[PDB]
Order: structure tokens, then sequence, then C-alpha cells
């Protein structure tokens, strides 16, 4: 089960690249796949996502029109077609696949990332929480807000968490209220109510240090938040 | 609906389109039982139960083998409700041997196989083996040990057409069922044209009674 | 002169009597039957079209027998009678429809092009329901819209371009229909019943009696189909000539009258010989 | 034969070496533990359409 | 001759423990219950249809959550199901099409199947990758196999065609102990909560208790006149109704070692199907071969009334863990829940 990215470079304002990514060891056809873009100091900004099927494709506002997402089964590659560049299209970019039927858990696996550098009605996160210093054997908490509260008629909260390890990719954590993926340790632990979250990190280790994030899935504008800094 | 939501209702919608073409596609196979008392030499070659799948002329076939279920047949007969037709093999030069007589056992079996309240319309196709040894035979030993009511002919071909009319008139109500009758042999795949000639037979006849005219 | 105050109403009345007395109990093919993508749904409509044809009797017996306000005969001209037409001609519809379905169900030539038509009964069905009430929808408030008092004898008050040309174009795109459909269904089931003769069946009882009923039961379709539709449509349009002008005397377009009402007549008593002939030999309407 | 009808015998002693209670103490019992759950069965006492999932 | 002698032995032990049985004989549950209330009438409405199979529906499971449950049907498919919204979580294709018994894991992750090939698979739900694949395939039985039923994510217990009942190990994947006494085919299985004994009902019109850890069968139950399809226990872990081809259902009791009460009404002249209890025991469910299903007094031996609906043979139906809803399953490829 890895990911791998290929493609970017250095392209001229007014050019085109196509960027694109391979994967293996999985059922590829039975997966959503997202794309993630990453500023070189700030934070996660989510740009397209296509689905099983490719029967629902959804973009940015700061992307559409310029932007164009597609998928090849048979050859387990994906692609984001991309044109009429300009200067703020630096970044990193990633590669996420993502399942839905019940009790499954979306965004479970991350890609590596490329580079790729230029020459030159949306729910707003809020976790003004960051540089916090910490140290190991002592508990510590992590806050997070957002305008509109998350608990759906259903009875779901559509909240979820991401770790950022110093030169690494993401790892999912909780990808909902009282629920830990595979490869976690049984220290992390996050609830809350409506419009407070909160994750709790009993006994913190070495392997303990880097960004943490925040996340909503309740309509489609995808809307992270400034990542909150932990370090020894 | 929530976007969780709506995803599932669209995985939902490709099971249900993938359950639909499996479906059709299975829905055009001829399905067979093959029964016997006898030798299944030449008829399935040429633990639990057997597949055996060919094809002949645009044609699917599977043939079903339950010769290995030594249990009461009317707790799982019901499976087999839905077949296009029936096999049945018997033993031509049985008579002279006691298990009490085989061939009479065979009769047995076959009238208790015919008059089952599942197969009221459900072909019947025979196969009588073994005929080059019972025409050897038959010289040797008169056919008053099994049938002492013959008084006829002593030839080959009179006793067979005896047999024959001896297993085809045991269908009570034979308005809905037909038993075809063959005399098996080696050579240029008659076995499977003689299947194939049956099958298409029976097909021919389900289509008529399901479009509603007959 | 004696026909139409003697003899037409007594037999509507006893077509009347039996369509109600059969179609009455009939119609519990519209709730037996699960439904399904097979050729049930156009027996359905054809009893939903037979009952209303069965509703549309009394209001021509009493106009026709000469008793009642003269009012009715303008109601008759207005909304009766392009009801019975409508349904008449989905019926005929419906029934070449059934024909397609058995030739490609029992023989299966063709159907590369068609692989894609399971779902598509539905929409087929309000189609043909939509497109017959859309041309006969004009000639109901669009129709005798200032009736008269003077000449209190004739049942043309239509005035100028939603009258009498588009009252000719009607039924001429109706006679055409009909006869494609016909010639469709006669094709059909010859090939079917070329197709059935084929197999090699000898030496039982059950052989002959399977084709014996095919043979029978498609000619007598075939036969009844024809005997019942035909002479109405032979002289359907003789009668619209005679109709709109006048061309001709009395005697010219009283026989014409005649005939027309008798054809018409037998036409309609067909729809109480459509039980037994079609939804009787159904399996699955006799549970 | 000799095995199988010995075991059949041993079978039955044992089944026979096992005590049994009164069938009115059985009744008693069933009755009671009947009666004492009688309040949480949504299909023999109806619940309201707010709390039915299937609605 | 030592076979007359065991006979003989035999035969008087049979007479002991009929003459115990009618010692230990008081008084009639009915004659004590003849005082109480009796249940109205209930008139449940099918709050949801589910469709999709293409053949006859032979067996089906609840999940513990009381919302996924599967069925099994001749058309070589396994579905799972969301009762709530009607939707489907997956579908599975089995290697052999003659599936006649099916199971959900007590934990959520497993599934199982049996039929005419002699061999109870296992399948895997929860994987890195997105499909479910086969784990297992137990082998070691003659016959067909009728019931099996999950223990553990570790053990399996399975019915047989062969007068066998056996007690597998999944890691291992060998027989760890064999069941052995009965003289016909075994046809259902059914285990008790907590989960250290078990009956089962054969095709010889009788009734066998076992125990897992020693291995041994304990009581035998002989009342029936044909042969027996179904069991279900009471919640209590007490008593076990019983399904026969005489149109007759009936309740014995493990305290008691007898037949306690008896249903029958001179309008029902067909087999039964499926048996099962409500969360309290006072409502009886049984699916009989007359196209319809039929709610019995646990109590009383009262007729309070019909879950008509079904357009072929009823043949398996169960009740949730809660006792919020039924469903039953038919020969006519659909589910219906009652509630
Ligand atoms: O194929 C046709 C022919 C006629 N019509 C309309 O029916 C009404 C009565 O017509 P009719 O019965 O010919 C009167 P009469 O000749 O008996 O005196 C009028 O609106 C016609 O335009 C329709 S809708 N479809």
């Amino acid at each position: 089960v890895q990911l791998v990215e290929s493609g970017g470079g250095l392209v001229q304002p007014g050019g085109s690249r196509k960027l694109s990514c391979s994967a293996s060891g999985f059922a590829f056809s039975s997966f959503g796949m997202h794309w993630v873009r990453q500023a070189p100091e700030k934070g996660l900004e989510w740009v397209a996502y296509i689905s099983s099927g490719s029967g629902t494709i959804y973009y940015a506002d700061t992307v559409k029109g310029r932007f164009t997402i597609s998928r090849d089964d048979p050859k387990n590659t994906l692609f984001l077609q991309m044109t009429s560049l300009r200067s703020e299209d630096t970044a990193m970019y990633y590669c996420v696949r993502s399942i839905y039927y019940y009790g499954s858990s979306p965004f479970d696996f991350w890609g590596q990332g490329t580079t790729l550098t230029v020459s030159s009605s949306d729910i707003v996160m809020t976790q003004a929480t960051s540089s916090v210093p910490v140290t190991p054997g002592e508990s510590v908490s992590i806050s997070c807000r957002s305008s509109k509260s998350l608990l759906h008629s259903n009875g779901n909260t559509y909240l979820y968490w991401f770790l950022q390890r110093p030169g690494q990719s993401p790892q999912l954590l909780i990808y909902r209220m009282s629920n830990l993926a595979s490869g976690v340790p049984d220290r992390f632990s996050g609830s809350g109510s409506g419009t407070a979250f909160t994750l709790t990190i009993s006994r913190l280790e070495a392997e303990d240090v880097g960004v943490y994030y925040c996340m909503q899935h309740l309509e489609y504008p995808l809307t992270f938040g400034a990542g909150t800094k932990l370090e020894l | 609906l929530s976007a969780e939501d709506k995803a599932a209702v669209e995985r939902s919608k490709m099971i249900d389109r993938n359950l639909r073409e499996d479906g059709e596609k299975a829905a055009r196979e001829v399905k067979l039982l093959l029964l016997g008392a006898s030798g299944k030499n030449t008829i399935v070659k040429q633990t639990g139960i057997v597949e055996t799948h060919f094809t002949f002329k645009d044609l699917h076939f599977k043939m079903f083998d339950v010769g290995a279920q030594r249990s009461e047949r009317k707790k799982w007969i019901h499976c087999f409700e839905g077949v296009t037709a029936i096999i049945f093999c018997v033993a031509l030069s049985d008579y002279d041997l006691v298990l009490m007589n085989r061939m009479h056992a065979s009769m047995k079996l076959f009238d208790s196989i015919c008059n089952n309240k599942w197969f009221t319309d459900t072909s019947i196709i025979l196969f009588l083996n073994k005929k080059d040894l019972f025409e050897e035979k038959i010289k040797k030993s008169p056919l008053t040990i099994c049938y002492p009511e013959y008084a006829g002919s002593n030839t080959y071909e009179e006793a067979a057409a005896y047999i024959q009319c001896q297993f085809e008139d045991l269908n009570k109500r034979k308005d809905t069922k037909e038993i075809y009758t063959h005399f098996t042999c080696s050579t240029d795949t008659k076995n499977v044209q003689f299947v194939f000639d049956a099958v298409t037979d029976v097909i021919i006849k389900n289509n008529l009674k399901d479009c509603g005219l007959f | 002169l004696l026909i139409t105050q003697q003899i037409i109403p007594v037999l509507y009345c006893m077509v009347f009597i039996a369509g109600i007395l059969l179609n009455g109990v009939s119609g519990w093919i519209f709730f037996y039957v699960p439904s399904s993508k097979s050729f049930i749904i156009y027996l359905k409509n054809i009893v939903i079209a037979d009952f209303v044809m069965s509703l549309t009797f009394p209001f021509k017996i009493l106009g026709d027998s000469g008793l009642g306000p003269w009012q009715l005969n303008v109601f008759v001209c207005r909304v009766s009678a392009v009801l019975f037409y409508v349904n008449m001609y989905v019926s005929i519809v419906f029934f070449g429809l059934i024909s397609f379905d058995r030739y490609y169900k029992i023989v299966k030539p063709l159907w590369t092009s068609f692989i894609q038509s399971v779902s598509y009964s539905k929409l087929l069905s309000v189609i043909v329901w939509m497109l017959m009430l859309l041309l006969a929808v004009p000639n109901i408030i669009l129709t005798n819209q200032s009736v008269r008092e003077v000449t209190q004898i004739k049942c043309i008050e239509l005035k100028s371009e939603l009258g009498r040309k588009w009252h000719k174009a009607s039924n001429y795109i109706f006679v055409a229909i009909f006869w494609i459909v016909f010639l469709l269904l006669i094709v059909f089931y010859t090939a079917i019943t070329k197709k059935i003769f084929k197999s090699h069946l000898k030496s039982s009882r059950n052989s002959t009696s399977v084709k014996k009923k095919s043979s029978r039961n498609i000619f007598s379709i075939v036969f009844v189909f024809f005997v019942c539709f035909v002479p109405y449509h032979i002289a359907r349009i003789p009668y619209t000539k005679s109709q709109t002008e006048a061309h001709y005397s009395c005697q010219s377009k009283e026989i014409l009258r005649y005939m027309k009402e008798f054809t018409l007549l037998l036409s309609a008593a067909n729809v109480c010989l459509d039980p037994i002939i079609y939804f009787f030999l159904c399996q699955p309407f006799r549970e | 034969s000799i095995a199988q009808a010995r075991k059949l015998v041993e079978q039955l002693k044992m089944e026979a070496n096992i005590d049994r209670i009164k069938v009115s103490k059985a009744a008693a019992d069933l009755m009671a533990y009947c009666e004492a759950h009688a309040k949480e069965d949504p299909l023999l006492t109806p619940v309201p359409a707010s709390e039915n999932p299937f609605r | 001759s030592e076979l007359d002698q065991l006979r003989q032995e035999a035969e008087q032990l049979k007479n002991q423990i009929r003459d115990a049985r009618k010692a230990c004989a008081d008084a009639t549950l009915s004659q004590i219950t003849n005082n109480i209330d009796p249940v109205g009438r209930i008139q449940m409405r099918t709050r949801r249809t589910l469709r999709g199979h293409l053949a006859k529906i032979y067996a089906m499971h609840w999940g513990t959550d009381s919302r996924l449950l599967v069925s099994a049907s001749q058309d070589g498919k396994l579905i799972i199901w969301d009762s709530y919204t009607t939707n489907k979580v997956h579908a599975i294709p089995l290697r052999s099409s003659w599936v006649m018994t099916c199971a959900y894991a007590p934990s959520g992750n497993y599934v199982a199947c049996g039929g005419l090939d002699n061999i109870c698979s296992i399948y895997n739900l929860k994987t890195r990758e997105g499909n479910v694949r086969v784990s297992r395939e137990l082998a070691g039985h003659t016959g067909y196999l009728s019931c099996c039923r999950f223990l553990d994510d570790n053990q399996i217990v399975t019915s047989s065609g062969d007068t066998t009942c056996a007690l597998w190990d999944i890691e291992t994947g060998q027989q760890t102990t064999t069941f052995t006494g009965h003289t016909g085919d075994v046809m259902s299985l059914s285990l008790a909560p907590d989960t250290r004994l078990f009956v089962s009902g054969a095709c010889d019109a009788s009734a066998k208790l076992w125990d897992v850890r020693e291995g041994m069968c304990r009581q035998t139950f002989t009342g029936h006149e044909s042969d027996i399809n179904a069991i279900c226990f009471f919640p209590n872990g007490n008593a076990f109704a019983t399904g026969s081809d005489d149109a007759t259902c009936r309740l014995f009791d493990l305290r008691a070692d007898q037949e306690l009460m008896t249903y029958s009404h001179d309008n029902i002249i067909c087999g039964i199907t499926s048996v099962s209890f409500s969360k309290s025991g006072r409502l009886l469910l049984a699916g009989y071969d007359d196209f319809n299903c039929n709610v019995w007094d646990a109590l009383k031996a009262d007729r309070a009334g019909v879950l008509a609906g079904h357009d072929n043979r009823v043949s398996c139906l169960g009740v949730t863990d809660d006792g919020m809803a039924v469903a039953t399953g038919s020969w006519d490829s659909f589910l219906k829940i009652w509630n």
C-alpha cells in the first residue's frame, strides 16, 4: 500500500504542467481520490475531488475553471490537468484516498509529495493555539472551533484530525468523535459537543512532535485550520 | 442528506448495477441434473457435488452430479426445482444380478423420481448403456428371470423395445412432461447432440408458455 | 330512415351490458399481477382503455334514441366521441406492441439495438397516451364554440381553423397509424408461426398438444383483429369526404352514414371479445 | 452393534441420572420472567413514532 | 445373546425415564396461566421492503447493532444491508451457489456460509485493501451442512447431514470435538446466551442437548411425530421451541425434562420452516408453508394474529436484539421488516 506522485518542475507563467500519481497494493477502482496542496510555510488547502465511478467532481473557488481532475482505473494512475498558471500556485501537492460506506474511515492514507515552483458561504475553522511547548510524560490538550455546529440530524459529527511530523506526510488519527483509526496507540482521545472540540494525549512520546490540524466534512467547501505546533 | 450519505447511496447504486448485470448474464444458462443407480463414463467425462461446464453450439451448460450425497433426498431435492431437464442412466445388463434385482431397484427409483411433486413439468432424458454387452450375453440367458410375462421373441431388438416400453409406461400424468429415450454410443458426440436437441425442445416450450399463448 | 331510431340503440345496449359484466370483474388485472418489466403493463393499459370505452355508451344511446335535452347532443359531439376514439386507437397501439414483444422474446433475432429497453415501458406508454391526447385535446375546448339554433340536424359547427381541415388531418393520421400497426403485427406473428413449425415434434401427445394450441391461438387472434377492425377503416375516409363537403345527393350520404354506423357498432362490439382472447390465456392472470 | 448398544445404554443411564424440578415451578418461573420483562418489549407494547427508526 | 440383554436394559431405562417424567408432572402451564390477560390484537405493517435478490432466499442473520443483516440466496450472492436506509454495504460472490446457511460474527468482522459442498467458508470484512477475501475453507464433514453459528472470532459450530455436529478452530483449521449419537440428518442448531451449551434437532424426531467443554449428550426429548426443522431458545436459557412437518410447534423445558405445551389448529395442515421468540418471550412467531406467518401466545396457546403478505413459502425470520423489529425472508426473493 503506497502512493507515489510524479511530475512537477519549474514552469513560467502562462504555461502548463500535468501532475500524476501512481498507486499499488489495494483496489484502486473502489476509492475516491482527493488533491491537497501545502504552501511553503502555511497550512493545508483543498483543491479538487473525484469519486469512484467518476460521478461526482467538486472543485475549489480559487482554482475553479483553471483545473481539471481525472482518473484511470485500469492503469491505477491519477492526473490533474492544470492550465493558466499564476504566482500563487507555489506549494507541495499530495494525494489522498477516501472510501465511503456505513462505518468506513475516509482519508486513511497519504501520499509522498512533489514540489512545483512557478516564477513570478465557506465555514471558517479557527484554532489560535500554536507554538505550545510540551514535556514527556505530561497530558496535553488541543482545542478547535467552528462557526456552525457540526451535529447533523442523523446523530453524526463530521470532524477530523491530522498529524504533520517533521518532514513527513500527515497521518489520520481520529476520523470522527470517539473513533481511533488503525495503527494509532490508545493514548489519543477526542471528545466535545457542537462547536467545541478537543484532543487528549495522556502520555506524549518522542514521536509526538509536529503540527496538528482540524477539518470539517459537512458540505463541500473544504476548510482546514492554521495548525498548532507542539515542540519539545 | 450529507456528503457521506450521498456517497453511500452512490455505492449502493453501483452494487445494484453490478448485481443486475450478473443476473442478466446468468439467466441464459442450461442447468441439468444427473442421476443414476450404472456408469457415468462417456456421459460425465466423454466429496460433495461436482460441477461440469462446457459449451456446445453457443450454449452454456452446467451438469450437477449428486452421486456422493448419501442422505435423505426429500430434504434437498427441492433445491433443483428450476432445473431445465434431468438425465437418467440405467444399466441394461444388470437384470440378472442381485445387490433384490438391480433393474427392479432402477425401476423403483425412476418411478419415485418421476412421480415427485416438484417435477410435474420436467422432461426426462433416458440413456441406456452397455448395449453391446447386453446383446452379447442375451443368447446365454433368457429374460424370464426378471420379467416372467414376456412371451415373445428372444432377440436383442425385441428385448430393447420391451424394456423401453416398460420404462416409458411408468409416468402417471403424461400430459405435462415428456420422456426421451436413447441407446448410448461413443461416436460423433451423439450423446451431446441428443442432449442439445432435448434442451432445445424444452426451451421452446418454456418460452411459449412464458409469453402467454402456449 | 328506420335504422337509426329502431335497431342501433338496442345493439349498443346489449354490448354495453356485456362489456360491463366482463370488464367490471376483469379489472382486477390492475392489482393481481405483480409489477414487472414484462408485457403485463400493456394488458393493464388495455383493460383501462376498455373500461373507459364502457362509459360512453349510455350518452349515445340517449342521443340516438330521440329522448332527452338537446344539449346532450352537443355534449356527445364535444366530449364523449373524442374520448371513445382516443381509447380505441390507444388499444390498437398496445396490441401492436404486445405482438412485437412476443416476437422478440420467442425468436430473438435482432436484440442487439434494444439491449437498453427494459425500463422504457413506462416511457413508451406515457408517450403513446400523451400523443393521442394532444392530437385530440383541441376538439373539446376548441370545438362547438358557438352552438347555434338554426338547422338542428348537423354536428359540424366548427368555424375556421380549429375545425374542418384539422378534423380531416386528425382522422387521416389515425387511419395511417392503424394501417401501419396492422401490417407490423401480421408480419411478426407470421414469423413466430414459421419459427414454431420448424421444431421436429413426433411420437407423443404433448408435442402435438403444444403445436395445436399455439397455432389455434395465433390464428384466432389475427382473425378476430382483422374481422373486428377492418371494415370501419375501409369506410372511414369516404365518410369524411362526404361529411366535410356534400358533392353528392342525400342517398350518397345516407348510405355512407348507415355503413359508418354499422361498422363502428361492430368495432365497438369488439371490446367484449378481448377478455377471453387475451387475458384468459395468461397463466399469472388465473391466480 | 455391541459397542453402539453399550453406548446407547450408557447415554440412557446418564440421562436417567439427572435431577428434575416441578413443572409447576418451571411454569411459575416462566410466568414471572414474562411479567417482569413486559415493559421493555416494543412488539408487545407499541411505541410512539418518535422512538421508531422505521417510520 | 448380549444384544437382547442390552436392548432390555435400554427399554428398562427408557421406562424409568418416562415414569420419572410422569411423576415430575404436578400441574399444567395452561392451568396456571388460564387467569392471565390475553394479548388483544397485533397488526404490524411492512415498514421496509428490501429488494435486489434474484432467487429463493434460504437464510438470514442479524447483526449485534440491530441495523446490519446478511442474507443468503441460491444465486451465489451474500449481501449485507443497512435496514434503516435500505442501502447495500457489500456483495460477496461465493464459489458454490448451493448455500443453505449463513452467520454474522458477533464482533462484526467475519461472515460464514455453507451448503451442499460439505465445506464451511469464512470471509474477512475489514482489510487494508478495499475488498473481502476468503480467510479459511473448513473441510471434514461427509454430508451437507445445515446450520452454522459463531462462538467467538476463533471458534465455529456446525451441524451436518451425517448425524454429527462438530466444533472447529479457525486458526488451526481442524475439528477439535465431534458430537455423535443421532440417527438421521441434523437440521437445526441454536446457541444459548452463556455459549456453554447448545441443542440440535434431527430427522428421527428427537432433541439432543450437548455440552461444549465436556463433549457429551445430556438429555433426550421425544414428543414429535415427524421431521424436525427449526430450533430456537427462550431468552432465559431454560427452554426452547421446535418446528416439525406435522403442523405442530412444541415447547420443552430443560429443568423438568418434559414437554410443556403444544400449538395446533384445525386449519393448519402445513409444515414449519422457522421459529423465533420476542425479547420477553411472550410472543412466538412461526413461519409456515401456507405463505404467511402466525403469531402465537407463548403462555395461553392462542392465535394473536397473522403476518400475511408473502407470495411464497417463508423460510427464515428473526428478531433484533432490542426487540424493535422482525424480518422475514421467503422464496419470493423479498425481505420485509415489520414493527
Ligand atoms: O378520428 C376522429 C374523428 C372525429 N373526431 C371528433 O369526434 C367528434 C365527433 O365526431 P363524429 O362522431 O364524426 C360526429 P357524427 O359524424 O357522428 O355526427 C368531433 O369533435 C370529431 O372531430 C375525433 S376526436 N377523432
